[PDB]
RNA sequence: UCAAAGAGUGCU
RNA sequence: GAGUCCCAUAACCUUUGUACCCCAGAGUGAGAAA
């Protein structure tokens, strides 16, 4: 008594009509079955009316969760009421029993089928997906369903970005990586300018303020007592870095290179400008965002000491499962919470492992809980 | 890294032109994949810093 | 792939450490029948010789057997489906019970066999660890239950 | 034994998808979609292969019982590369990364989780490989997520309940092909403690066959777990 | 057959059906 | 069912040959375009331009019956299945192409 | 690879005569062949296990065969045994 | 809803706390938040009983994630106090564990114990 | 290549 | 005549300099103070 079929979609809403109704008699014999797998056989008892897909992402997981609980959503209930007719009853199957009440309250005149004969023809609209709607735009169901997975999935939990913890792990391998390049790059802004002018390489041992003094001091030759009291505002003149310069620029065995060769030393030392004023910044991203993330840790200890110590374990949840002797030695490498000494550090590995539990598994982590931590580690610091 | 640039988050992507970037057939891919992505949404402070 | 079956894990050297009480009896056709010779019936059979409780279980081969007996042994067929005697389904081509009772036992060691063929009783002994009922003189017996 | 030094020599298993790394000790190898990591600080193999640098990692046969398996010697294994997967009762990738090490980025892992704590580590961890989906759903519901599913061609059930069979019927029937694979792990502790090991299996062994799964083999999980074993069974619908 | 050209629901289902027929109603 | 369709089309090519609009070699001309078609449109492979390559067919030979009518026949409307049956058909090669097809809006 | 190194040959060697290395431990009775498709491979320890599984860089070597020689103890068991299997024969 | 769930009632809270003493005289009992988290570890435990009014009750929620990964029962019980009391020591006890022993004189009650909180979960 | 024979896949 | 296709654009060892570590490590688990 089948006529018309409900089948719903990552992509959309599919209704089916019922051409032919499968023997009810032998439904568990295996002909009947294998016309079931059989794509030729299937075709024969529906065919594919309606598919309405859904606008978007948003639209989809709303249904997901209605078609969850068994209710019927205004996009459900538009693709029914344009379909089925008015009518004794019309007869409809659904995969869902629970769904059924709600379609009989939003209309009166369908009547719900769930048995397993319903439940043989749904399994059969699945098993063959795309290839009943006869070339209509579906999408591909098997990366929708997986996108509707995280959609779905991650709704219940009230997983938050702001739970989210591995930005830490990026920023600090990407801070190393920037400190390392940034000096590397350095290091050869003092050769590359060291043949034009090696005394000024020794001037000035601060890598940074070389680059910096070399984007002005070009050509040695060029000297001039305004441009000293330029390279004087540069840093202070407390070290004499500015009058020796000038001597030293005066006078002074450096091969004068090309001007190519000038082109690049500025060029490439702008390079290394632009990633240490970067470092500062991804520095300032990962400070603020610890205290967003893991307050008590960040205040217990610091920023980026408790982001290496995050690191280390692979995720603050990582961190937080492990016991108290194994924190202690997960920064015992590195000198992360560093007999007397030896105690302080095994108390406050123990009080550091307390504080990435309360950032953890807790939605809105606060630093109450973590400064009152830090004074019972400082107490502890004047008794020895 | 350019269609960092162009582009911030997958809302832009449907809009946002990579013609200069990429040919026709590739850049509508990625606007194809960008509403049926899989990943999470970020904030400003995430995306200034991957900019 | 070669296959070697392992030894059940219930199996202390010959001793089954598994089959305790309440225990669970297979019931051959010849069973049924003799029972019926001795005025035996089924499940005090059990429970005097045994003193537990006994859940008797009936295969779809057995089942099938006593139907094709015939009008001769209608009453076989009827105590067989007395309800304290629970069905064990079957997913096999033959309606030979006895190739169906050793396959059990030998799959799974908590069950004891009550049958008296002289087919099915020396075949089974080689099996480690599965107690044998039968029925003889005036009530039934076991053999192979250290339990007794 | 295996230290980190050391050598080994990695060679397939009998089973598509599955390596073995011989040495001194021989251990039950796998390799890794996310290159680089651990899941569950698992331990894992580098290669260096024609050179990129390929990496594996270790199954712990007491830690996962599919791979417990794998150590008893089950004869056939649904699960194998370019098979849609369906395993059911998804603490954690521990072993679900193992599962999907076997499928590959061609095949996907369906797993299946309940409660909501574990389910956070369950995500982070799809995360890293794109092919698993998480859908952390009550598996005695399939119909919430339907919704979710594309069909499997094998199912695992990890889950702990009583009334497992049931979870594993209702999935079976909705999602499982005909001749489809099905692997239930069965800790008769949690079914029936009152009755000894053995009967709980044999009474297991009985749901299968009335809700029209022709079940293959089992195989107890003696040394790696007690009271354990892994039946594996054929959906015959027919 | 349910077909678009006719309402077949007998009552405003959607916020805008009411809203028009509020008017018609109230017009003549 | 190749030759279901191809009986249908018997009837109307009696009818133009009995009225004399086309001779049986004329007759048997169009039977082979016809024939040829209805295996392309029942084949695999076939596409909604298959369709379109035959629809357009007899429409150009619903036009010539029309000018043979007036040209041989002098009437405006033989009163015979002959006046009805390509348009009858052309519906009919439609619904086919659109159930087959229901994606091409363009068919539509 | 064709025309295999000497080293890699050396240590397929060891593991089929693994039975032999060690006195205290057995093995179950295997005939090992080459496999057809094969890779050599490093084991990655964890941070966590740095005092429990993970030995000193000096004794990380490049084949499985040369650090049984850094092994005096496995040294000292092969030398006994030689000499009485030379005394023997 | 709360994160303090599943919690013993009064009943079941008895018979809990019951377990605890006799463990604690038969040395089958280690009693702490960081030393049920070996147990854990190296899978030796039958269950954990922590308390549910600990300040804050965020301190304990790291053992959940190790038992039901590990497949071990568990139960919150109102009072840290009474837990410790139980325990045989002088101070509040957060979380306390149960270890596994086949071998001891007090198998069957715990195994009793067991069954029930498997139900409440 | 043809030439004769098998065994799977797609699809009406 | 004769291997790019096992990074000589490299691996490993030695020496030197810089910064940390010598408490146990799946660390232990009820005393400490008087």
């Amino acid at each position: 008594p089948i006529e018309y079929l409900l089948f719903e979609e990552p992509t959309g809403y599919a209704v089916f009509k019922v051409k032919l109704q499968q023997d009810d008699i032998g439904s568990r014999l295996k002909e009947v079955q294998e016309q079931i797998n059989d794509f030729g056989a299937f075709t024969k008892l529906i065919e594919l009316v309606s598919f309405a897909p859904f606008k978007g992402a948003a639209e989809a997981l709303e249904n997901a969760n209605d078609i969850s609980e068994g209710l019927v959503s205004e996009s459900l209930k538009a693709i029914l009421d344009l379909n089925l007719p008015k009518a004794k009853n019309i007869t409809l199957a659904i995969s869902d029993k629970n769904l059924g009440p709600s379609i009989k309250e939003e209309f009166p005149y369908v009547d719900c089928i769930s048995n397993e004969l319903a439940q043989d023809l749904i399994r059969g609209v699945r098993l063959h997906g795309e290839k009943l709607f006869k070339g209509l735009q579906s999408g591909d169901l098997e990366r929708a369903q997986l996108g509707l997975g995280h959609a779905y999935s991650r709704a219940k939990v009230k997983f938050s970005v702001q739970k989210n913890d591995n930005h830490i792990i990026q920023a600090i391998a990407l801070l190393d990586q920037l400190d390392k390049d940034i000096n590397t790059f350095a290091m050869r802004v003092k050769e590359w300018y060291g043949w034009h002018f090696p005394e000024l390489a020794k001037l000035v041992p601060d890598n940074y303020t070389f680059a910096k003094l070399v984007l002005f001091i070009k050509d040695k030759a060029s000297l001039n007592d305004d441009s000293l009291h330029d390279l004087a505002a540069l840093l202070n003149e407390d070290s004499g870095i500015a009058q020796r310069v000038i001597d030293n620029a005066r006078i002074s065995m450096g091969q004068d290179i090309s001007e190519t060769d000038m082109e690049n030393v500025c060029v490439f030392a702008q390079r290394v400008a632009s990633l240490a004023d970067y470092r500062r910044q991804l520095y300032d991203y990962l400070c603020e965002k610890m205290h967003t993330v893991a307050p008590n840790l960040s205040e217990l200890i610091g920023e980026v000491i408790g982001a290496r110590l995050i690191s280390h374990a692979g995720s603050l949840t990582n961190l937080s499962k492990q016991a108290a002797s194994t924190v202690q030695i997960l920064g015992a490498e590195k000198a992360l919470f560093r007999k007397n000494k030896g105690r302080i550090s095994r108390y406050l590995a123990n009080k550091c492992s307390m504080a990435s539990r309360i950032d953890n598994y807790s939605e809105e982590p606060s630093n109450v809980f973590g400064s009152v931590l830090k004074k019972q580690v400082e107490q502890r610091l004047e008794f020895y | 890294a350019r269609i960092i640039l162009t582009m911030g988050i997958r809302s832009k992507a449907s809009e946002t032109d990579l013609s200069e970037i990429l040919p026709e057939e590739i850049e509508e891919r990625v606007k194809t994949a960008a509403e049926v992505s899989m990943g999470t949404e970020i904030t400003q402070t995430d995306l200034d810093n991957i900019n | 792939t070669r296959n070697i079956p392992q030894v059940s894990s219930a199996l202390f050297f010959q001793y089954n450490q598994a089959i305790k009480p309440p225990y669970q009896v297979l019931i051959d056709t010849n069973f049924i029948n003799f029972s019926i010779q001795k005025k035996v019936d089924i499940v005090r059979g059990m429970m005097d010789c045994l003193l537990a409780k006994c859940n008797p279980l009936i295969t779809d081969c057995v089942m099938a057997e006593l139907e094709k007996l015939g009008p001769k042994y209608r009453i076989a067929l009827k105590l067989a489906r007395d309800p304290r005697i629970k069905r064990l389904s079957c997913s096999h081509k033959g309606t030979y019970a006895d190739d169906c009772l050793v396959h059990r036992v030998l799959q799974h060691k908590c069950y004891i066999v009550a049958t008296n063929d002289a087919g099915l009783k020396q075949r089974i002994r080689k099996i480690p660890g599965i107690p044998l009922m039968s029925v003889g003189g005036h009530a039934y017996v076991i053999e192979k239950l250290p339990d007794v | 034994g295996a230290r980190g030094g050391a050598k080994v020599v990695i060679e397939p298993h009998r089973h598509a998808g599955v390596y073995i790394a011989r040495g001194k000790e021989d251990l039950l190898v796998t390799k890794n979609m996310a290159p680089g990591e651990s899941v569950y600080g698992e331990k894992r193999i580098s290669v260096e292969e024609p050179p990129t640098k390929v990496e594996y990692r270790v199954w712990n046969p007491f830690r996962s019982k599919l791979a417990a398996g794998i150590m008893g010697g089950l004869d056939e294994l649904f699960i194998a590369p370019g098979k849609k997967v369906l395993y059911l009762g998804a603490a954690s990738g521990t072993s679900v990364s193992h599962v999907s090490d076997v499928v590959g980025p061609e095949g996907v892992v369906y797993a299946v989780e309940f409660s909501h704590r574990p389910g956070r580590e369950l995500i982070s961890m799809a995360k890293k490989r794109p092919n698993i989906i998480p859908i952390i759903e009550d598996a005695r519901h399939p119909q919430k997520y339907r919704m979710l599913i594309g069909m499997v061609d094998c199912v695992f059930a990890d889950v702990a309940q009583p009334d497992q069979a049931r979870i594993i019927a209702l999935n079976s029937h909705m999602f499982l092909k005909d001749q489809g694979g099905v692997v239930i792990s069965i800790k008769a502790n949690c079914i029936d403690s009152t009755v000894d090991a053995e009967t709980v299996f044999a009474r297991e062994v009985q749901k299968l066959r009335e809700e029209r799964i022709k079940p293959l083999e089992q195989l107890t999980l003696e040394p790696y777990e007690r009271d354990h074993c892994i039946v594996v069974g054929r959906y015959m619908r027919s | 057959h349910a077909s678009a050209f006719t309402r077949t629901q007998d009552v405003p289902q959607t916020e805008l059906q009411e809203k028009v027929d509020q008017v018609l109603q109230e017009s003549n | 069912k190749t030759r279901y369709y191809l009986e249908q089309c018997i009837p109307e090519m009696d009818d133009l040959v009995e009225k004399g609009l086309f001779t049986k070699n004329e007759v048997s001309l169009i039977m082979k375009k016809r024939t040829d078609f209805e295996h392309r449109l029942n084949s695999r492979g076939s596409s909604i331009n298959d369709y379109i390559k035959y629809i357009n067919y007899e429409s150009n030979v619903n036009k010539l019956r029309a000018k043979r009518c007036k040209r041989i026949l002098q009437v405006k409307k033989t009163n015979s299945l002959s006046d009805w049956s390509i348009q009858q058909r052309i519906g009919f090669i439609y619904q086919r192409g659109t159930n087959k097809f229901p994606q091409d809006l363009k068919f539509w | 690879d064709d025309n295999m190194r000497r080293e890699v040959q050396r240590d397929l060697l060891l593991i089929k005569h693994r039975a032999a290395l060690d006195p205290k431990r057995h093995y179950k009775k295997q005939r090992w062949e080459v496999p057809e498709r094969f890779a050599i491979g490093t084991i990655i320890e964890d941070k966590s296990e740095f005092y429990s599984s993970r030995m000193n860089r000096k004794e990380r070597k490049s084949t499985i065969l040369e650090t049984l020689m850094g092994d005096e103890a496995s040294n000292k068991y092969f030398k006994r045994k030689y000499n009485e299997i030379q005394e023997k024969s | 809803n709360p994160k303090a769930f599943p919690l013993a009632d009064a009943a079941l809270t008895q018979q809990i706390l019951d377990v605890v003493q006799q463990a604690a005289n038969l040395r089958q009992l280690k009693k702490g938040a960081n030393e049920a988290t070996k147990t854990l570890n190296r899978g030796i435990s039958e269950f954990i009983i922590m308390a549910a009014d600990c300040e804050p009750i965020e301190i304990l929620l790291h053992l959940p994630l190790l038992c039901e990964d590990k497949n071990v029962p568990y139960v919150f019980v109102p009072s840290r106090v009474a837990l410790g009391r139980a325990c045989g020591v002088s101070r509040p006890v957060i979380a306390a564990s149960i270890t596994t022993n086949d071998a001891s004189a007090i198998k069957t009650q715990i195994y009793a114990v067991k069954d029930k909180i498997e139900t409440l979960l």
